[PDB]
């Protein structure tokens, strides 16, 4: 669902 | 004084902070020259640090979660993978561009194209493409002969009509290589054991069509050999290419080193093969006549990808020093032609690649 | 699951009738495997217990009036002290084979071949073979930085071209160690902090000569580490051996825990590190890589020596308790593979030292 | 002169 790279 | 190649350093992936640790098969990755991507463990907060080659001093590094980081081969779009769930994100438009929950864990993945992502399963191969809405199409189940073999590899003609999966393992005291080579057109593949390998296009004088190439190297108990041969039916017209056979040398010091990766250049025909500890090799991919051999690397080499702007190949080392090897121009004729005492090989490469010597 | 190592108790000194009282670092030593000797003092008549590992039942009891005795590691050749006085003699043929009275008193002394005892005073070192007609020679002068440590071992390299003077104290509440590192050839030494540590001989691929290798363990200011350096120029023609080093765990409960012991076995390349309190770890000596950590003996342990029959390493511990760890090399790599989820170093390790996983 | 060990 959700994300594997928090970006900026 | 001269040599054929010519080699050069571009880094030190410690001068810029990686963990040593950190330098290796499963946690460095370099899908082209343009990055490298290595995941690090710092503190109880993982994440990847990706280094621009065009700016080497300025690596960005971001949280991630993934058990796997691999970079588009041109642009700043990742692949990121955690188990069966796969995402791919445009790094600098800070977005999920698409996203695929697999029903097997994937075992190895590389891109094969500016816009494609190979994944391999424990039993099967998938393509994936970035264009528009599609998802993976499984491309071929697995040999047996690679069941249990460490993957290692995947590759792939121009025309991804042939497709090499690469696996290796312990057996016998020694490294085992087991390549699939799938045929998408005939529906069927042949077991082969090698340990490197490369496809390549090439145009035989008398032929209006290109040949498809595939060249392996292997260190089978017969010693090494590394053999280049046309894969497929000539294309109507063509003449059939000649399959060449040759011995690859390893030195007694090298007791258990074995081919580890292959790049060819196109630009002048020659087929770039280094070894796992650091031996490199240069063969004539028309006659596979050996060009040069010595040693670049102390270091094991666990990664490489070709080298765009000097047509050559550049990898990097446990070391973390980034090598690039290519052709050396202006002087890889006199070598042949003085050094190794073969004018034939030395005029037939002037002419054939445009060079001069 | 299963266990890379391999553990085993041969003994309890204890069942054989020694006072536990004399089961610690200056009455029990261990030269080798195939002797203890415990000095004990039963009733005002001071003896010796010799302990022949290959007959445990059987111990031989001797008056002995030396401050210290320590045994041949392969013969019954027995090494006693009294002050200045030293002398040894050939147990079995009852007589006095050599004997040597120093101008300084013995700090510390240990066998560091079959045939050559290493002497340390409290300001230099030195070796005197039983080889024919000789007597003691100063390798070196020690180094101000051990002035005031209690010495607890004295290493070296196969060819005894390089020698390790170990000592520790208390300073800033924690067990510091303190080792100076002396070349025989270039007539210098350095200073080093370090509490355990080894030599080891080691053949690169790509090496047609081996490499001196200088191993040791360290848990410093910034805690515990290990590092793995080539001492010396290498051979000509042979390649550097790269630096590794890698920290050493120690969990909370293991406060003022510090590594005691190191042997290296050269038949499987692996470092054993067993720390003051219980604590075995296993490294591969190649690449540092840590591959199994736990605890092995709750009572600490204080001498440590090769065993030969498993390539391990046997030791004592406080309880009179004899243990033993070494390589299951039934199960390593499937251990490595499996349960390390380090396909690399399983390969490697597999293929290196002929193993089978 | 004297020993440091008595044999038997």
């Amino acid at each position: 669902d959700t994300n594997l790279i928090e970006f900026e | 004084q001269i040599l054929p190649i010519r080699f050069q350093e571009h880094l030190q992936l410690q001068n810029l902070g990686i963990n040593p640790a950190n330098i290796g098969f499963s946690t460095l990755t370099m899908e082209s020259d343009k990055f490298i991507c290595i995941r690090e463990k710092v503190g109880e907060q993982a994440q990847v640090v990706i280094i621009d080659m065009n700016d080497p001093s300025n690596p960005i590094r971001r949280p991630i979660s993934a058990d796997s980081a691999i970079m588009n081969p041109a642009s700043k779009v990742i692949a990121l993978k955690a188990g069966k769930t796969l995402q791919i994100f445009n790094i600098e438009m800070k977005s999920k561009m698409k996203a695929h929950t697999m029903t097997d864990d994937v075992t190895f993945w590389k891109w094969i194209s500016l816009n494609t992502v190979a994944l391999v399963t424990d039993n099967a191969v998938y393509h994936w493409s970035m264009e528009g809405e599609s998802q993976p199409v499984k491309m071929f189940d697995r040999h047996s002969s690679l069941a249990g073999c460490q993957i290692i590899n995947y590759r792939t003609d121009a025309k991804q009509k042939w497709l090499l999966l690469t696996g290796i393992s312990a057996q016998q005291n020694r490294v085992v290589g087991a390549m699939q080579l799938y045929s998408v057109d005939r529906k069927v593949s042949q077991p082969i054991e090698g340990h490197a390998a490369s496809f390549a296009q090439f145009k035989m004088e008398g032929n209006a069509e290109e040949s498809t190439l595939f060249c392996f190297a292997v260190r089978g108990q017969a010693g090494g050999k590394l053999h280049i041969i046309e894969v497929g039916t000539p294309p109507t017209g063509n003449q059939p290419f000649p399959k060449k056979a040759v011995d690859v040398f390893f030195p007694p010091e090298a007791q258990n080193d074995f081919p580890v990766a292959m790049q060819i250049s196109e630009k002048h025909d020659v087929v770039f093969l280094i070894t796992k500890y650091g031996y490199i090799h240069l063969y004539d991919l028309e006659t596979g006549t050996c060009i040069y051999m010595n040693r670049i690397s102390g270091e094991t080499i666990f990664v490489t990808a070709p080298h765009e702007a000097t047509a050559g190949i550049i990898g990097v080392n446990r070391k973390g020093q980034v090598l690039s090897v290519c052709v050396e121009e202006e002087n890889i004729i006199p070598y042949i032609t003085n050094v190794l005492q073969n004018p034939d090989l030395a005029l037939r490469m002037a002419v054939r690649n445009n060079l001069a010597g």
